[PDB]
């Protein structure tokens, strides 16, 4: 099981 | 050897890429050293093409030509955090000074009291990120065709000191001959060396990332072996339901691969997928080569791919200008315009 919908990115984890 | 006259084709062509390379950065330096083009009612907008944190990216036409593009809206005042900020310019200067068939090309850029607004060419195909859903996996040759495009994308950037830092198919659009164009250039730097910016998306970080080291453009290669994977397996390699547990999985070291997966792949990947920097393709002694002729590639033709003299594995449809149809539906939020300006000072720069 994982993320299957659009994936946002960090700018700053 | 492997090679028998093909040997002297081969170095031929690298000799040939050291010369376009050189010239590219020459043309790309002119640019960056000595780069508010026009205003947001020179636009009708039509649609949201997509959303994040930030902003939006709509559909807009130019009232005057005609011409329809991609408008990205940055809100200034989400726009808070101080690597958000540092990013946002150099995601508009970058886009201003490169030139390459596979990078979304900038038109205008300006801003107002509210926003940053950037304005490039509409790519009518949608993201490869709603066809790969749509579909499953792609096949192998059709994921090859893809990779081969970032491949030589990288290759142009990294030569110019840029870093990409944000390879994923959300990122990647279809043109209308099928060819790839890289879309949003928000994370991407020049770095010289290293740097040390704690930023991506979680399934496709580098562990050296993660692992709060100082990193290089090889954090590019990794993700290339990320991408591969996830075209040909329709997932990714490291897939979890919260960050923290695809943080965990990437740092470990182990990659499991779908059992129709070509052993070919599987090598390239794992060597991608190298958490070893010493051993890791892409940033070894024989650079960008040790991926380019790789025997996964064998079959590519990287002149050609480059001269988009190759035949696509995919057309999308297009009913004419302006058509959004291969584009998923968003909400519509009115573009709101403050009379009074917003962080002057920390955007002087855009
Ligand atoms: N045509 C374009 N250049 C364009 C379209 C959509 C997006 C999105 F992926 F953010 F939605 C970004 C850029």
């Amino acid at each position: 099981a994982g993320r299957t919908g659009r994936r946002q990115a960090i700018h700053d984890i | 050897g492997h090679m028998g006259a093909a040997a002297a084709k081969k170095g031929s062509e690298q000799e040939s890429v050291k010369e376009f390379l050189a010239k590219a950065k020459e043309e790309f330096l002119k640019k960056w050293e000595s780069p508010n083009t026009a205003q947001l009612d020179h636009f009708d907008r039509i649609k949201t093409l997509g959303t994040g944190s930030f902003g939006r990216v709509m559909l807009v036409k130019h009232k005057e030509t005609g011409n329809h593009y991609a408008m990205k809206i940055l809100d200034k005042q989400k726009v808070v955090k101080l690597k958000q900020i540092e990013h946002t310019l150099n995601e508009k200067r970058i886009l201003q000074a490169v030139n390459f068939p596979f990078l979304v090309k900038l038109e205008f850029s300006f801003k107002d009291n509210s926003n940053l607004y950037m304005v490039m060419e509409y790519v009518p195909g949608g993201e490869m990120f709603s066809h790969l859903r749509r579909i499953g996996r792609f096949s192998e040759p059709h994921a090859r065709f893809y990779a081969a495009q970032i491949v030589l994308t990288f290759e142009y950037l990294h030569s110019l000191d840029l870093i990409y830092r944000d390879l994923k198919p959300e990122n990647l659009l279809i043109d209308q001959q099928g060819y790839i164009q890289v879309t949003d250039f928000g994370f991407a730097k020049r770095v010289k060396g290293r740097t040390w910016t704690l930023c991506g998306t979680p399934e496709y970080l580098a562990p050296e990332i993660i692992l709060s080291k100082g990193y290089n453009k090889a954090v590019d290669w990794w993700a290339l072996g990320v991408l591969i994977y996830e075209m040909a397996a329709g997932y990714p390699p490291f897939f979890a339901d919260q960050p923290i547990q695809i943080y965990e999985k990437i740092v470990s070291g182990k990659v499991r691969f779908p059992s129709h997966f070509s052993s070919d792949l599987k090598d390239l990947l794992r060597n991608l997928l190298q958490v070893d920097l010493t051993k890791r393709f892409g940033n070894l002694k024989n650079g960008v080569n040790d991926i380019k002729n790789h025997k996964w590639f064998a079959t590519t033709d990287w002149i050609a791919i480059y001269q988009r003299k190759v035949e696509a594995p995919f057309i999308p449809k297009f009913k004419g200008p302006g058509d959004t149809s291969n584009f998923d539906d968003y909400e519509e939020e009115e573009i709101r315009v403050s009379i009074n300006e917003k962080c002057g000072k920390e955007f002087t720069e855009f």
